[PDB]
């Protein structure tokens, strides 16, 4: 009931893209992974199915070319359970498809248990994630267990996400931001020509305070709030300049 | 002290059960009264264990396994049996998030005290070794078991499981630094 | 140039290849690289292993089939368009002349002369563990500068990662450490011509002018708002407590 799954951020921003891309359609193919004892959804990876013009289904699904990558992936090495269902779901919080269910439901089949996984690609992109997978059923429970003895199993049903990857790519990831030299100090000593501006920056914060300070004379704007906050961000950011010279 | 067994005895395996983690149940529930008193039963279950340790990854199994796999390093606790570690340690080493889990806590209680570090290493490498959530977790605890009033000791590991990316090191290393230093205020650690 | 996109998704498993492929040293991890080559900044969407051989005790020998990218392609095509070939990776960290000839067959595979990448599968210095290249002539090859798109799909998962100005000085050696020695190096490499490249722009130092009085005059006013940064506090946090304190200390009634 509380289980683990787990993902290649990879998987998952390779799903991203090919989702964040996707919208309209969910997005559809393979999730690569296993299940480490109980509880643990692993996944390497992923991929799309090539566009369905018939959308997503439980038809839609083409193994011949996962077997293509399959191969090709054995070739690569590149080898995994496939564990479930992932797609794009514009605005869906609620649920995929029973549908979805259904076709995931076909597929769990295939496995002790899967997924669908619901993204939301659009409310995914807001800096946040937006996500889940339902697998609906159970064995018991964490062992729920009473409506499938007592039939009639519906509902969302998520699973618990997680995923691993590393402090490797975590590097190759915070490598983001010859170089930093390059890159910093100088690369962005840019500065004096805007000393005006960073005068008149400055400047503005001035007035704006008198002003401030005056309404002491109740809530926010107060006399001496934005103050600080103003004359405090014109403060450091002229200082780094200094470091230049 | 007697009637606990007579009380698991038609929950114990060989009695059967409804389920076999009912059965499981009697394993663990029995040290319960008989904590450092039920050793031969425990090391007679970790017989049971060894029986079915290198082998039967049935769930039941696991579970009977593991609900031994727990009762025994409960009696076994502060009992310092390699047996008990060791046997556990591949029964740990079989990898069932259900069954080695308790033996990652089990051996430490064996070795629950200074312990050995080599079981230390292999706790921390198993951690980092073994694949599972739990059972790398679990292992924390027998670290943390195993270094018991060491303080001082384990900080090697304690930083080990300090460096740790994941929490369970890390995790452990906290109880680790308690089990050393608990009690009595290390205010540094 | 063209020079190029990044794609994370790649680097990532990118490693994972060559963790999968359990590379290493001996080894480079190879595959294809995705996107769109055109404009004088490539994309890189995407990228694939090939399933490899590398041997450099005898460089020129090596395994590699290109069958996989024609399936790869087809699926990839089947799966994007926008898959087309920009050029293709290796782990790398490094060249190894047979590069050139492997360079060669994505030429047959790719519209510009395809794009070679290294990658740095310890991640060891710095920016990129990753170099990319595109082969040249007296051949050429040539790193043009790449990174990172958006992506903010990566970047928020991305996110869920982590979790002022020092650094910023610290790489004041580091190119200069090298740098000196780095003709030390040629010089004593060879006991080239961009070397002398280099030379020119050296005097751009002690360059400094009483322009530099516009520093000090500039740093002024910086400093003016010094009365005010800490005026607000100056006023703010000592005239708070007086007025919690009094009420408090003497609210004490009953």
């Amino acid at each position: 009931t509380k289980e683990t799954v787990y993902i290649s951020s990879i998987a998952l921003l390779k799903m991203l893209k090919h989702g964040r891309a996707g919208v309209p359609m969910e997005v559809m193919g393979l999730m690569l992974g296993e299940f480490v004892d109980d509880y643990t959804v692993n996944v390497v990876d992923v991929f799309a199915m090539p566009q369905s013009g018939t959308g997503v289904s439980v038809e839609a699904v083409d193994d011949v070319f996962q077997a293509k990558m399959m191969d090709m992936l054995k070739q690569t090495g590149r080898d995994q359970m496939v564990v479930g269902w992932y797609h794009s779901h514009p605005g869906f919080g609620c649920w995929l498809s029973s549908v979805d269910v259904n076709t995931q439901k076909s597929f769990e089949q295939l496995n002790s248990r899967a997924v669908a996984v619901v993204v939301d690609p659009i409310q995914s992109v807001k800096g946040k994630v937006v996500i889940d997978a339902f697998r609906l059923i159970d064995t018991g429970a964490l062992i729920n267990i009473q409506a499938l003895i007592h039939g009639l199993n519906r509902h969302y049903y998520s699973l618990n996400i997680d995923y691993h990857k590393t402090a490797k790519e975590t590097k190759m990831l915070m490598n983001l931001h010859y170089e930093e030299k390059e890159e910093s100090n100088l690369a962005a000593t840019k500065s004096m020509v805007k000393i005006a501006e960073q005068y008149s920056k400055r400047i503005e914060e001035e007035k704006e305070l008198t002003e401030e300070e005056l309404k002491t004379r109740v809530g926010r704007q107060d006399p001496k709030k934005h103050l600080s906050e103003t004359a405090d961000e014109t403060l450091e950011n002229n200082i780094v300049s200094v470091l230049t010279a | 002290l007697l009637e606990g067994k007579k009380v698991m005895a038609p929950y114990l395996p060989g009695s059967r059960a409804s389920s076999r983690f009912i059965k499981g149940g009697s394993l663990y529930g029995l040290g319960l009264i008989y904590a450092g008193f039920g050793r031969d039963t425990t090391d007679y279950l970790k017989n049971i264990i060894v029986e079915n340790s290198g082998t039967s990854g049935d769930e039941d199994v696991d579970v009977l396994l593991h609900g031994a796999s727990l009762g025994i390093g409960l009696a076994a606790m502060g009992s310092a049996n390699i047996e008990v570690y060791e046997a556990l340690k591949e029964v740990l080493y079989n990898d069932s998030a259900t069954s080695g889990e308790a033996a990652a806590l089990g051996m430490g209680l064996c070795m629950l005290g200074t312990g050995k570090p080599e079981a230390i290493h292999d706790m921390f490498t198993y951690s980092q070794e073994t694949q599972h959530g739990n059972i790398t977790r679990g292992l924390a605890v027998g670290l943390a078991l195993i270094n018991y009033g060491r303080q001082e000791l384990a900080d090697d590991l304690i930083t080990k499981m300090l460096a740790s990316d994941e929490s369970l090191l890390r995790y452990g290393g906290a109880f680790t630094i308690a089990l050393a230093y608990a009690g009595t205020g290390n205010n540094s650690a | 140039h063209e020079k190029v996109t990044i794609a994370p998704l790649v680097l990532l498993s990118a490693l994972d290849h060559y963790e999968r492929t359990q590379t290493k040293e001996n080894k480079r991890c190879v595959g294809v690289i995705l996107g769109d080559a055109n404009s004088s900044t490539i994309r890189v969407t995407n990228s694939f292993a090939l399933p490899f051989e590398e041997d450099e005790k005898n460089s020129d020998v090596w395994f590699l089939d290109h069958n996989y990218i024609e399936n790869m392609n087809e699926m990839c095509k089947k799966i994007n368009a926008k898959e087309k070939l920009i050029g293709w990776y290796h782990s790398g960290p490094k060249l190894r002349a047979s590069d050139l000839k492997i360079n060669e067959l994505f030429k047959k595979y790719t519209q510009n002369n395809p794009l070679l990448l290294i990658v740095d599968v310890k991640q060891q210095g710095v920016g990129l563990p990753t170099d990319a290249y595109v082969a040249i002539e007296e051949k050429t090859f040539l790193h043009l500068p790449c990174t990172i798109e958006a992506e903010e799909a990566e970047e928020i998962g991305v996110e869920h990662l982590l979790r002022i100005r020092l650094t910023n000085q610290l790489k004041s050696l580091k190119g200069l450490q090298s740098k000196l020695k780095d003709v030390v190096e040629y010089l004593d490499k060879v006991i080239h011509t961009i070397l002398g490249k280099l030379q020119d722009v050296f005097n751009l130092n002690n360059l400094q002018k009483a322009l530099t009085v516009k520093t000090n005059d500039e740093l002024m006013v910086i400093y003016i708002s010094n009365l005010v940064r800490s005026i607000i506090a100056f006023d703010d946090l000592i005239e708070n407590k007086i007025q919690n304190k009094k009420i408090q200390e003497q609210r004490v009634k009953d």
